[PDB]
C-alpha cells in the first residue's frame, strides 16, 4: 500500500513541482493536491523522499 | 493617537512589513481575518479577499514589506 501511495503521491509533487519552476506561485510548501483519490494523505515524509530520490535520478540521467 | 498606537503594534507585533499591519487593520485581527493574516505568510495568494487584496495595494507605497515586491506580481 505505501509503495503505490508513494509512487502516486511522488509523481503528483513531481508535476506539481514542474509547475513551479516553470511557472510561478504554486505553493509547494506541504499543503498540495491530495485529491487523486489514490493518493490520500500526504505525508512530510514524500517532500524528503521526493527531494532525494529526484536528486538520485538527476545524477543516473544519460 | 489611539489608532497611530495600535497599527504601530500591528508594526510591531509582525515584523518591518507595514503591508500585513495594514492588512490586518482592514481586515480585523483574530475573526475572519486571522486566517488571512496568517495566509498572507505564504505569498500575496487568493486566500485573501476582495477588500483585502485590493486594499493592501492600495499602500503599494511606503513600505517595503517583502510582499510588497511580490503582490506585483
Amino acid at each position: 500500500d505505501d509503495s503505490m501511495k508513494s509512487m502516486n503521491k511522488l509523481d503528483v509533487i513531481d508535476k506539481q513541482f514542474q509547475k513551479r519552476i516553470n511557472g510561478e506561485w504554486v505553493s509547494t510548501d506541504f499543503k498540495d493536491m491530495p485529491v487523486n483519490e489514490n493518493t490520500g494523505e500526504f505525508k512530510h515524509s514524500d517532500m524528503v523522499n521526493y527531494a532525494n530520490k529526484k536528486l538520485a535520478e538527476i545524477d543516473s540521467m544519460d | 493617537n489611539a489608532a497611530a498606537k495600535q497599527l504601530a503594534g500591528l508594526v510591531g507585533k509582525f515584523d518591518g512589513d507595514e503591508l500585513k499591519a495594514a492588512l490586518a487593520y482592514n481586515q480585523g485581527e483574530g475573526r475572519l481575518g486571522n486566517p488571512q493574516l496568517e495566509a498572507y505568510s505564504k505569498g500575496d495568494f487568493a486566500s485573501i479577499s476582495e477588500e483585502g487584496r485590493n486594499y493592501m495595494r492600495n499602500l503599494l507605497d511606503v513600505a517595503k514589506s517583502p510582499m510588497a515586491g511580490q503582490l506585483e506580481t
